[PDB]
């Protein structure tokens, strides 16, 4: 499903709980490490809502496992990211996905 | 039926409209924000701030996958909830939200109709009972869809670019039984509840020309001790 493997560690204490706003900046990469996308490059960092149906489920459970301040490498099976079908133009089919994410803070 | 597009294909009602449709064999394509591995083909909608090129890739994929062929039916059950009132500092992200996954969707769906429905083909559009009013708690909740309303509105009327014979009608329901609501209101009486079988049995009812309400109606669909009622409303 989803791999979690730790670049940095966080406080280990702060983790995300359900109704709480996640703060990262991310980079996602195809298998390969070919970058289809980064909320670096924008300069802004991407937010949504554990529990709330808002991201893959990859996402979903690996996020869910980091503190705050973590930095660490999901690994994503197609089953917990775009499966089959892919995204086309973006997102390759049955492409496994590596998103390098930092847990800057929960809102 | 035959062809049918379900507009929010991954979502609760969607999801099952795709299962029920799929058991009787028909075609059923889902678009969404990722695939229904259940369908018959998915479309895949671009995240974007873009109302143009989320709508123009959407056209173009659907029109791809189609080609000349015609479909019975684009049930557009998309749209989600977020609220607050008009001081709530989680207004202007949650109204964003709310009219991309209701305006946004009705809209694209309503284009996707004058180009794909067959004659006599049924478009639904996903209404909300509590948008017949004032809704001063979910701001813009209550603007989407009243917009959805006065679209089903416009649809039904001459030149609006829906073929012969095709009826556009809105649902209106309170709450629906979801795994999601279940789990985030585990004190509600769910028997007010709308069983998501129950609408997917009305939709296969009006494709197939039982009992089809007349383009442009707003249907409120209320459920009371387990039982659920159709009711027009008039805009
Ligand atoms: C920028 C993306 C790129 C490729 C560069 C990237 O790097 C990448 O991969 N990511 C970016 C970094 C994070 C990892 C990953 C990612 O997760 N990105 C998500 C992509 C969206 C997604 C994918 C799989 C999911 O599985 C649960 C959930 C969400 C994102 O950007 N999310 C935040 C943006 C703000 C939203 C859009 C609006 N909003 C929402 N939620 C639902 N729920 C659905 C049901 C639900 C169970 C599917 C519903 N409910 C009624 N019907 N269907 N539907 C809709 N639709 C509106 C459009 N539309 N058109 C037809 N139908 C619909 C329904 N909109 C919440 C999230
Ligand atoms: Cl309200």
């Amino acid at each position: 499903g989803v791999q979690v493997e730790t670049i940095s560690p966080g406080d280990g204490r702060t983790f995300p709980k359900r109704g709480q706003t996640c703060v990262v900046h991310y980079t996602g990469m195809l298998e390969d490490g070919k970058k289809f996308d980064s909320s670096r490059d924008r300069n802004k960092p991407f937010k949504f809502m554990l529990g709330k149906q808002e991201v893959i489920r990859g996402w979903e459970e690996g996020v869910a496992q980091m503190s705050v301040g973590q930095r660490a490498k999901l690994t994503i099976s197609p089953d917990y990211a775009y499966g089959a079908t892919g995204h086309p133009g973006i997102i390759p089919p049955h492409a496994t996905l590596v998103f390098d994410v930092e847990l800057l803070k929960l809102e | 039926a035959r062809r049918v597009l379900v507009y929010g294909g991954r979502g609760a009602l969607g999801s099952r409209c795709v299962q029920a449709f799929r058991a009787r064999n028909w075609w059923v394509a889902s678009v969404d924000v990722v695939e229904n591995e259940e369908a018959s083909a998915s479309i895949i909608v671009k995240m974007t701030d873009s109302f143009t090129e989320q709508a123009d890739q959407v056209t173009a994929e659907v029109g791809k996958l189609l080609g000349e062929e015609k479909v019975d039916a684009i049930l557009c059950v998309a749209g989600g909830w977020a609220g607050g009132n008009a001081k709530s500092k989680s207004l202007f992200k949650n109204c964003d939200l709310m009219w991309k996954q209701s305006i946004w969707t009705s809209t694209i769906s309503s284009h996707l109709a004058t180009k794909h429905l067959k004659e006599g083909g049924l478009l639904t559009l996903a209404g909300a009972k509590a948008a017949l009013d004032g809704t001063p708690g979910m701001i813009g909740y209550g603007m989407a869809k009243g917009a959805v309303h006065q679209l089903c509105q416009s649809l039904a009327g001459k030149n609006s670019g829906m073929p012969p014979g095709a009826a556009a009608i809105a649902v209106l329901p309170v709450t629906l039984d979801t795994p999601m609501n279940r789990k985030s209101m585990p004190e509600a009486d769910f028997s007010s509840w709308t069983p998501l079988e129950f609408l997917v049995e009305t939709f296969h009812d009006w494709i197939t020309g039982k009992n089809r309400p007349s383009s442009g109606s707003l249907i409120q669909v209320v459920t009371t001790e387990g039982r659920t009622e159709l009711t027009p409303a008039y805009f």
